[PDB]
RNA sequence: GAUGAUUCAUAAUAACUUUUCGAAUCGCAUGGCCUUGUGCUGGCGAUGGUUCAUUCAAAUUUCUGCCCUAUCAACUUUCGAUGGUAGGAUAGUGGCCUACCAUGGUUUCAACGGGUAACGGGGAAUAAGGGUUCGAUUCCGGAGAGGGAGCCUGAGAAACGGCUACCACAUCCAAGGAAGGCAGCAGGCGCGCAAAUUACCCAAUCCUAAUUCAGGGAGGUAGUGACAAUAAAUAACGAUACAGGGCCCAUUCGGGUCUUGUAAUUGGAAUGAGUACAAUGUAAAUACCUUAACGAGGAACAAUUGGAGGGCAAGUCUGGUG
RNA sequence: UAUCUGGUUGAUCCUGCCAGUAGUCAUAUGCUUGUCUCAAAGAUUAAGCCAUGCAUGUCUAAGUAUAAGCAAUUUAUACAGUGAAACUGCGAAUGGCUCAUUAAAUCAGUUAUCGUUUAUUUGAUAGUUCCUUUACUACAUGGUAUAACUGUGGUAAUUCU
């Protein structure tokens, strides 16, 4: 860690959606990233509202190194914050848990599935659960 | 679908294939300035072509013609900014004069070599290439870079590299590795 | 074929939304409202790509449903809702009032209104006939009916409607002197006094106007929408005044400004 | 780059009228050659198969569309899966496992059916054809991209499936055990990983009730493979292979066992096999694949298919998904009167044992068939004599089991060499079978399905009084159990003997059945054998204790089994006949 | 009252109707005033509904403009061809159709026929100026869903991931019967000189729906990809041996400074191609950008493709054939 | 970026063609192939034929719920949370693909509807119906079904019923 200098830029108050919107620069000379849990952590201390509150995605750096420019957000709440941030970014703060799902192909051979039955289909469930005899 | 990317081509061959003047002068060019091809000097004829055809095109209008006005005047701009077209000489009728040196002066393989440090323009060209330079606080490894002559005074060593300093190199660690072996 | 269009691809989309062609095949396809899909702005476009009060179109989704924006005093929680010309946006978090005004340069501008200025709307009327029951009515360019209205109010007149109720407060006629905002056309942004207008029995009567630095233009009467008199316009006109700087003019003005 | 050649078709080929446009046109008749052999008065063009390059300008120039061109089989060096060796046999694709759903493997044995059930388990990882280099799973999933196979091996890799294969094997099983020895039952208890009540009672389904208790080295391989499919079923496993099950079982038990397979069947698991018999083919999978090649040489897996139209394609030959043709189109007195052990009381009953016809002898699973082929050879003796030891026995058994390092061609020495006449006599015999191709190999790693063949073979060869065939049935392709039955019934109408055969199929004992011993009994319980019935009397009596139908094809006289209750079904119990072609 | 213009908007009268519509609907909040009954009264919505206007559209329509061909000079007209009058049908205008009537309508300024390896346009390539050739294909319009024809539902279809029949293919069958339509995305056969994965995802762009939430092979993402297009490595620098100018010298063939290039002469520096912690990237990855650790130097990390009589750069060669 | 050159003769000057020369979001093919960005891609022949899978469905505080579904109560013995099926309502006429047909046809620019249909959106808009009009009655609210469900079944087989 070598001096990372966090400058938010170009910020605006956005009520709407009750968060405050940033370009951050960060120069890290000597260094070839800076993470962006540990730039969390610096903005949280910036704004002072939590580390729960504040997002960063973006992220190129910069040919030759020495830095790289990204997009912060910073909430009024936590609350605020797990409702109207993307899931995927919640889940890639640790903020909500990946809900685990079959695979795209497989949900739609099981709706086509259930598209040849009509209604509950007990009726076609006891009819072969009875003709396993014949 | 989506709305399709523009691409262009920078060069054109020339018409005749053979021929002994131009194959001396273009190798005479190739040499003094260090390229590696024919492409760099056809890339080069080409952008002066297009700028002595707008040229050509506002000398057929009348003088205090709005058109001939703006974008003379913005032409004669790009010039004299990016160094190919001097101070003095700023009137639409230099523009045509020019040729193919007055754009290949302003390369930063041959800049490097003029600012001296580089000692050929051999070894601006790879020392372009293999990223010691930088022509603001960023590295160029371009050598087409066209510098615009208030970069002039700004083209100098990377800052994360040897010979701008703080750390060596591969093979200088190598052997200052093999001579503290040595020594333990 | 078959049937109304539901899409709209990128590269077909109105030029003075300024969207940029890459980043996706398709582009806000205004529903149906009260204005044109031409001549109108969808809320996502004036939310996002005008404002930047959001990043995505799901978040101006997120916006609109909490019932935070409002167009001339509505609520409207719809996408692609067409905001025409003269419409007021009100952002009541951040207490903000817009109305859709071109700049000069043709596109639809962010003109920051005051409170009171956002309890009203100009509209200039399309056709004044009789209703059943021989009620009369007009019809403003954005479609509003207003029964009653007085007797002296032909066409092409602007109506100043009162966007609580639907009423009319007063109106300014059309003939000579009377300021005017061109919407439709070349000139689209413009704004001069009237100087004549031309019968033309048969079609597209033509309408000659001269801005404040004396330069005259000719519009139709189609893209033509009076404003007030001249000096004091009904609405606050955005930066710029509909002036049409020529190029020269305007980079010389950029450098004096650098 | 499959070889191509030019078909003519009967229909539609009118030679008289059609001024024989096709001959001229071909290049290869330019150059002398008869490839075309084709005059005016002719019945139908004669195209050569190997005459043909398969430019196919013939088909371009004939008036009618009469001629087309068709694929062939060939090495294609290129798309590998797998190589076992230099010079080996060569693996080209890889079946893609379905959801939900069975997905068959059909083709002649040698082919690579087994070796793909093995890759796809993680047993036998792919090499891609490098033997000498084997790549790693990161290289294998890479040759995968773009395939539903990448997303699969790359699960596997994780442990996000369990697969488990039914070896083909049965013999193999019993040597292995956890302990020193133990019996059925405790091997199922500790591996159950299923709860007994809650899941549908597959030990009663599979008919395994009296065998909990019996040492499993015991059982014959009719029982065993019950018990394989039951090892199987017990396990929970994402992925369930099941490799030639239809193998020592009766047609009831088949019937079951295609109800065991599919009741596995969940969304999330997947279930792939490679079954043998074609009836039973129809109530066990979903899909079929084909696959094809010469064997041992190389096997090429092809596109599935829906099994009604799967099924159809095998039995003709040619698949049209690939417009190739594979070419496989199917088409005296001795009154011993009782064997007992105390607990299994084979009562047998007189019979009339003929002269020189050929009889099936036909039970079912627990009736101890082999009782009676044990009592024949003079062992398993009745407890109160009446035992005749006049009949001398060349008999093979059911569990072959070898004991010494023997190559095939000396073992033709060793015994069967005999005089070996040219005509009609060994010499001949062999021929349809491939047994030419399997002299060099070494008997312990010749294969299962070949180590039958090569049994078979080697029973016939001593006449002495009477060879008893036991259960030829096993570890053999469609098209080998075709080949096998004639070549039997030519052998046995030139020695003057008999022959029990001890089938557990129907389709083959049919066409093998001049005289039927009945075995009926209840199963794994004292039995009553019968008399030597006739023909149509005999299959129709074990039809009778079955509630079993079967339907003679119209086109190509398959016989093809009926549902329960069906209307042809109730038609031919009210009529009495349960079969045809008597 | 409007329009350039109406028998227009609108109003009135007399009837008509087989009689259209004129709320038996749902959610939150639950107040106000009383002779106190479960009294009267009342908010913000949601859905529906007649008519007008609006919007998204549609259907017709005016003017002008299309490649080659006269080895196409006359074409249309009982079976509508051109017009007239009435009707019918249509959402409406009209030979759109019918009844009666008249004999018209097009054409060397190229009608009518034939051909097109012809969807039209924005546009593309190549051009000093003028042109010539192309446009199946990212947008706009049209048409089609194997070929034809017919129709249901609906605001909208002559709909084909709707139905009906015929014609052509073609599957299953227990022979009774049943089900079909990739010029969607992948994929296969065939054809050929000729063109990719039966992968991941709704994160973005937007669309649909009762709807912020569900869905989307639309669309995006990676794979394959020398179709074109951009930038741009395959070496740079010394020290010493080898082939060169006046001059310090005014010391005849002596150092040669000041350079220019060869070297079976030696030195360190420099770096990516590659590999790889990590972080960034992303829906999750891969890759790019960044970066520890490793990664160079002559048999290593080794650039080809065509040529050397002329056109047209480059042999006053050496073997082979004859 | 307004350029030519080789070949008819014993030599010459011409006519004149052939040959070279440069390009091609023109294809194909051969040889060769390190890196970054960007990218077309079964049009031509066959609008030839298709195994397999997917590509059109949809729920709000706000149409209908006694799932013999799942939950926890404590407002609520009529219901009231979440939520399958099914009915109802919308959507499936958009999108995507291709270029066979088509030569005043399509199309392009420019007009017209004073010659018409228009779901939806947006704005307006409906004291008149006790149809024989003193009750012939329900307007503090009228009648049937029918699905899902439950149960009995047929066919080899279908998104059959
Ligand atoms: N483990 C093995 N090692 C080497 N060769 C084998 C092996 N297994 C089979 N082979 C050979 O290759 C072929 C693979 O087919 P196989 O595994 O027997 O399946 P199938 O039962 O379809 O023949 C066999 O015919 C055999 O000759
Ligand atoms: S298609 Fe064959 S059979 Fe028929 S006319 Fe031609 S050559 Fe003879
Ligand atoms: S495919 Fe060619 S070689 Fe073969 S028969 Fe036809 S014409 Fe002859
Ligand atoms: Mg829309
Ligand atoms: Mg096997
Ligand atoms: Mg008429
Ligand atoms: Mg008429
Ligand atoms: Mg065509
Ligand atoms: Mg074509
Ligand atoms: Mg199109
Ligand atoms: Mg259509
Ligand atoms: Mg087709
Ligand atoms: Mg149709
Ligand atoms: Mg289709
Ligand atoms: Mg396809
Ligand atoms: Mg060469
Ligand atoms: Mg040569
Ligand atoms: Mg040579
Ligand atoms: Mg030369
Ligand atoms: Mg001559
Ligand atoms: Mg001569
Ligand atoms: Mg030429
Ligand atoms: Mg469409
Ligand atoms: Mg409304």
């Amino acid at each position: 860690s070598d001096a990372v200098t966090i400058r938010t830029r170009k910020v605006i108050s956005n009520p709407l959606l009750a968060r405050k919107q940033f370009v951050v620069d960060v120069l890290h000379p000597n260094r070839a990233n800076v993470s962006k849990d540990e730039l969390r952590e610096k903005l949280a201390e910036v704004y002072k509202a939590e580390k729960d509150a504040v997002s960063v995605f973006g992220f190129r750096t910069q040919f030759g190194g020495g830095k790289s420019v990204g997009f912060g957000l910073v909430y009024n709440s936590v609350a605020e914050a797990k409702k109207f941030e993307p899931t995927y970014r919640l889940v890639r703060y640790g903020l909500a848990e990946k809900v685990e799902k079959a695979s795209r192909q497989q949900r739609k051979q099981k709706k086509n599935r259930d598209k040849k039955i009509f209604g509950t289909g007990k009726r076609l469930a006891k009819k072969v659960a009875r003709r396993n005899a014949d | 679908p989506r709305a399709p990317r523009t691409y262009s081509k920078t060069y054109s061959t020339p018409k005749r294939p053979y021929e002994s003047s131009r194959l001396d002068a273009e190798l005479k060019l190739a040499g003094e300035f260090g390229l590696k091809n024919k492409k760099e000097i056809y890339r080069i004829s080409f952008q002066l072509s297009k700028i002595r055809r707008a040229a050509r095109d506002l000398l057929t209008r009348d003088e205090k013609d709005p058109k001939r006005l703006f974008e003379g005047n913005a032409l004669i701009r790009r010039l004299v900014r990016v160094g190919v077209l001097s101070e003095d000489k700023k009137k639409l009728d230099y523009v045509l004069a020019l040729k193919v040196e007055d754009f290949l002066e302003r390369r930063l393989q041959t800049q490097v070599y003029k600012l001296g440090l580089a000692k050929s323009v051999h070894h601006a060209r790879v020392l372009i290439t293999q990223r010691h330079i930088a022509v603001g606080k960023q590295i160029v490894n371009i050598p087409s870079f066209m510098v615009r002559l208030d970069s002039e005074k700004h083209i100098d060593f990377a800052p994360t590299s040897p010979f701008g300093g703080a750390r060596p190199g591969r093979v200088a660690r190598r052997n200052a590795a093999r001579k503290a072996e040595a020594s333990g | 074929a078959r049937g109304p269009k539901k899409h709209l691809k990128r590269l077909a989309a109105p030029h003075h939304w300024l969207l940029d062609k890459l980043s996706g095949c398709y582009a806000p396809r205004p529903s149906a409202g009260p204005h044109k899909l031409r001549e109108s702005l969808p809320l996502i476009v004036f939310l996002r790509n005008r404002l930047k009060y959001a990043l995505n179109g799901r978040e101006v989704k997120a916006i609109l449903m909490q019932r935070h924006v409002k167009v001339d005093g509505k609520v409207r929680t719809d996408t692609t809702y067409p905001a025409g010309f003269m419409d007021v946006i009100t952002l009541d978090a951040t207490n903000e009032n817009f109305r859709l005004v071109y700049d000069v340069k043709g596109r639809f501008a962010v003109h920051r209104i005051t409170d009171e200025e956002a309890s009203y709307k100009l509209g200039k009327v399309k056709k004044v006939q009789l209703g059943k029951k021989g009620v009369p009515y007009v019809v403003t360019h954005d479609g509003r009916t207003i029964r009653y209205p007085d007797p002296n109010i032909k066409v092409n007149d602007t109506v100043k409607i009162d966007l609580a109720s639907g009423k009319i407060t007063d109106f300014i006629k059309f003939d000579a002197g009377k300021l005017v905002y061109v919407t439709g056309g070349r000139n689209l942004g413009r704004i001069g006094t009237i100087v004549h207008k031309e019968r033309h029995d048969g079609g597209f009567d033509l309408v000659h106007i001269k801005d404040s630095l004396d330069n005259t233009f000719v519009t139709r009467l189609n893209n033509v929408f009076v404003i007030g008199e001249q000096g004091k316009p009904y609405i606050s006109l955005p930066k710029g005044k509909g002036i049409k700087l020529s190029i020269a003019e305007e980079r010389d003005r950029r450098r004096a400004q650098q | 780059k499959n070889s191509r050649i030019a078909i003519v078709s009967a229909d539609k080929c009118k030679p008289k009228k059609c001024r024989q446009e096709c001959k001229r046109s071909c290049p290869v008749v330019k150059t002398g050659k008869l490839c075309i052999e084709v005059t005016p008065t002719s019945k139908i063009a004669f195209i050569s198969e190997i005459l043909c390059i398969g430019c196919g300008i013939c088909v371009k120039k004939c008036p009618f569309d009469a001629i087309q061109i068709i694929n062939l089989p060939t090495n294609l060096e290129a798309h590998v899966t797998h190589r076992y060796s230099a010079n080996s046999f060569k693996l080209h694709r890889l079946p893609t496992p379905r959801p939900g759903q069975v997905l068959g493997l059909v083709g002649t044995n040698g082919i690579g059916k087994s070796t793909a059930l093995k890759i796809l388990a993680g047993k036998q990882k792919p090499n891609l054809g490098r033997f000498d280099d084997p790549p790693e799973w990161q290289e294998i999933i890479k040759y995968f991209r773009g395939s539903e196979l990448q997303n699969y091996f790359t699960k596997m890799l994780e442990d996000d499936i369990k697969a488990i294969i039914k070896p083909q094997y049965v013999d193999n099983i019993p040597r292995a055990i956890k302990g020193p020895v133990q019996k059925v039952g405790e091997l199922l208890k500790l591996r159950m990983e299923k709860s007994p009540e809650d899941v549908k009672r597959y030990i009663k389904i599979l008919q395994l009730e009296n065998v909990l208790k019996r040492d499993i080295e015991k059982l014959s391989g009719g029982e065993l493979q019950r018990f394989a499919i039951g090892m199987s079923c017990v396990q929970e496993a994402d992925v369930y292979m099941f490799d030639e099950p239809s193998s020592y079982l009766d047609v009831k038990q088949r019937l079951n066992a295609a109800q065991i397979i599919r009741s596995l069947l969940a969304p999330t698991k997947y279930v792939i096999c490679v079954e043998h018999d074609l009836s039973v083919l129809d109530y066990l999978s979903d899909f079929v694949c084909i696959i094809y090649g010469v064997p041992s040489v190389y096997g090429v897996v092809t596109l599935p298919a829906s099994v009604r139209e799967g099924i159809n394609i095998f039995l003709d030959g040619h698949i049209p998904a690939e417009n190739l043709r594979f070419r496989t189109e199917a088409l005296f007195s001795y009154p011993s009167l009782k064997k007992t052990q105390g607990d299994f009381v084979l009562n047998v009953e007189e019979g009339e044992f003929s002269d020189s016809e050929i009889l099936v002898m036909m039970g079912e699973n627990g009736t101890g068939k082999t009782t009676l082929i044990k009592l024949l050879a003079g062992a398993l003796k009745p407890d109160e004599g009446q035992d005749i030891p006049k009949l001398n026995v060349s008999m093979k058994p059911q569990k072959i089991a070898p004991k010494f390092p023997g190559t095939v061609r000396q073992l033709f020495f060793k015994k069967i060499r005999g005089q070996f006449l040219n005509p009609q006599f060994q010499t001949d015999v062999v021929k349809p079978l491939r047994i030419d191709d399997i002299i060099d190999q070494e008997v312990q790693h010749l294969s299962g399905g070949e180590l039958q063949r090569v049994a078979i073979v080697l029973a016939l060869g001593i006449p002495a009084d009477i060879y008893l065939i036991d259960e030829p049935s096993a570890y053999l392709d469609s098209e080998q159990r075709i080949i096998c039955s004639k070549v039997i019934r030519r052998f046995i109408l030139h020695n003057k003997k008999t022959a029990f055969i001890v089938e557990h199929d129907f389709i083959m004992a049919t066409y093998l059945a001049d005289k039927v011993i009945v075995f009926e009994g209840i199963p794994s319980k004292n039995a009553h054998a019968r008399a030597p019935e006739s023909l149509l009397t005999g299959c129709n009596r074990f039809l009778k204790n079955l509630n079993v139908t079967f339907r003679r094809d119209p086109n190509s006289f398959r016989p093809r089994i009926n549902k329960l209750d069906s209307q042809m079904d109730k038609e031919q119990k009210s009529s009495g006949n349960y079969f045809f072609l008597d």
